[PDB]
């Protein structure tokens, strides 16, 4: 888990609800 | 002191609960009316409708007006959610909840006018600044703690805490917004909701849940505020769930020891063991070492200097169409 | 279409392929 | 001059095509071997495998090693894509394509060793810096133009241009990476692919397409490079498609006039009318007013000073497991 892997995911923007 | 604090909160929470039950049951209906506000500019938009910056003709105050187009809400099946937020919102009253100043409806639309919070959401400052320091994060945590403490005593469970719904105000304080998931529930609930990365292991495991869901959410927050990114994430919710379900976090090394310990008591898979759930509830959180330096009444009072304080082509205007329309459905508004 | 609306969407991070 | 340039490119493209056909047909197989590189550190990861920073024991050069785990590729059905990228990549040769220095395989894995590009992708600089100025953007556009011009003469169509696959090098130049969509196609193709926001109106309308898809992609790029965000977007691809399909862009006011005009000739829904597709092809792009100041040979030569030049807990290491394994499937590698 880690910075490099998170800023590579698509999930860095506002996340929605379900 | 301490005892004396306890004293106070007690008293407070009690009086608070009395006011809340009153409103809860004997509401608030058609407060203002369109014409009494001048239209300054579109702040943002979206399904449901667009959110406007308005100024109250007499009073000269600025509000943020959420305009929900009845028809759209009905189509997207958001009637129940819309009416319950209006309800909760006009009942509640706390230093850190954005305020529902006026509400009204017309042929066409539903209007919710809250207090305008220029600083924006924490989310964006967060991703830009990067990480918040243990102390900056602690200030924000302190505020959420209290809110949850209050919210819960009204049997309400916020069900969607995440940096995106916490806006920063003129004095640097937080304001919790958007309650379209809150529920008054004396017990266990079962609906599946919130944002992936903040979801409690129980919600996804479909067992019914309760207030404890928001204390596990608190843990993700302080974690993402202090780390930069969330303890569980993956591109593809499924994936995420999986990880949340194992309940295996990796704290960054710059964490404190003290912050790890609190985190580990919040990021608890076992409700039995989760901080916030035990006999003492909040107390277990407020007495943690990580918070030793915190003056809670001080914070309830906005008396502490905050660490941060927030300070492109524009929109393409349009026209409150207002032209009964869905009238059965929104009768309770 | 506009800056305010784009930085509100979920699409500000790396986008994937289909 | 001009004529003389034309002269040159002609000649060049021709010789180029001769080398490409040769490789295309008579490939390149097992170049190096694991043991000959020392393992420095994980640069990133992902399905398929993890991407490592290695240094070539003798030569002392640094490479970026992509390790594909045969089994995983097979499961995610990416055999054909993996073999075609290896193929294209070892055939091509251009100042702005990252280089496939060595390739090999073993019991377990497939290895692709490219040239290490420390600056990272444009995507991130872009979102951080915000907008690129018409001139900064033009430098990057100039490079893509050329690449497309080359790529196309080899009947190849890149099918996924987007800031995310353009990495910035030590001298500020671009390097196009990741060709897992490229196709050698003398004609029209039909497969549906790429990233939502860059997709050409034709791809989604399922009519078969051709080289022109990459000239409409070029238009989105310069647009997102100069605006800050893409000409069509929405949270939910469906939505996006819809908009791309109407082909109704809104240029920001700070755009140039000249940039709007080029954009409007690239963001063309009508292939018949799209710049890049007409008899003259590239020429229509390179002669545009927006590029008047551009020295193309100068750019092909990296002779122009670039405007920008790029300059947290680390990973949790692991172990090339190497332990034939999928051997029928990857025979061509
Ligand atoms: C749960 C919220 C705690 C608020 C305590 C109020 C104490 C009042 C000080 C006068
Ligand atoms: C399509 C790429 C254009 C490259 C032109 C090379 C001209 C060579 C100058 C000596």
């Amino acid at each position: 888990t880690t910075y490099a892997d998170f800023i590579a995911s698509g999930r860095t923007g506002r996340r929605n609800a379900i | 002191k301490k005892g004396s604090e306890q004293e106070s909160v007690k008293e407070f929470l009690a009086k608070a609960k009395e006011d809340f039950l009153k409103k809860w049951e004997n509401p608030a209906q058609n407060t203002a009316h369109l014409d009494q506000f001048e239209r300054i500019k579109t702040l943002g938009t979206g399904s449901f409708g667009r959110v406007m910056l308005v100024k109250h003709k007499e009073t000269g105050n600025h509000f943020a007006m959420k305009i929900l187009d009845k028809q759209k809400v009905v189509k997207l099946k958001q009637i129940e959610h819309t009416l319950n937020e209006k309800r909760i919102l006009q009942a509640v009253n706390f230093p850190f909840l954005v305020k529902l100043e006026y509400s009204f409806k017309d042929n066409s639309n539903l209007y919710m006018v809250m207090e305008y919070v220029p600083g924006g959401e924490m989310f964006s400052h967060l991703r830009r600044i990067g990480r918040f320091s243990e102390p900056h994060a602690r200030f924000y945590a302190a505020q959420i703690v209290l809110t949850f403490e209050y919210l819960h005593s009204l049997d309400l469970i916020y069900r969607d805490l995440k940096p995106e719904n916490l806006l920063i105000d003129q004095q640097g304080y937080i304001q919790v917004t958007d309650f379209g998931f809150a529920k008054r529930v004396k017990g266990r609930t079962w609906t599946l909701c919130g944002t992936p990365e903040y979801l409690a292991p129980e919600i996804i495991l479909s067992k019914g849940y309760n207030k404890a869901v928001d204390w596990w959410a608190l843990g993700v927050l302080i974690y993402e505020m202090a780390a930069g990114y969330p303890p569980f994430f993956a591109d593809q919710p499924i994936q995420i769930y999986e990880k949340i379900v194992s309940g295996k976090v990796r704290f960054p090394s710059h964490f404190s020891s003290d912050l790890k310990d609190l985190l580990r008591n919040l990021l608890q898979v076992d409700l039995t063991k989760r901080f916030g759930n035990l006999k003492n509830g909040v107390n277990d959180i407020k007495n943690h070492k990580w918070f030793a330096t915190t003056d809670w009444i001080a914070i309830y009072q906005r008396k502490v200097e905050a660490p941060f304080i927030p300070k492109f082509d524009d929109y393409e205007e349009e026209e409150i169409r207002v032209s009964e329309k869905c009238g059965k459905e929104f009768s309770e508004f």
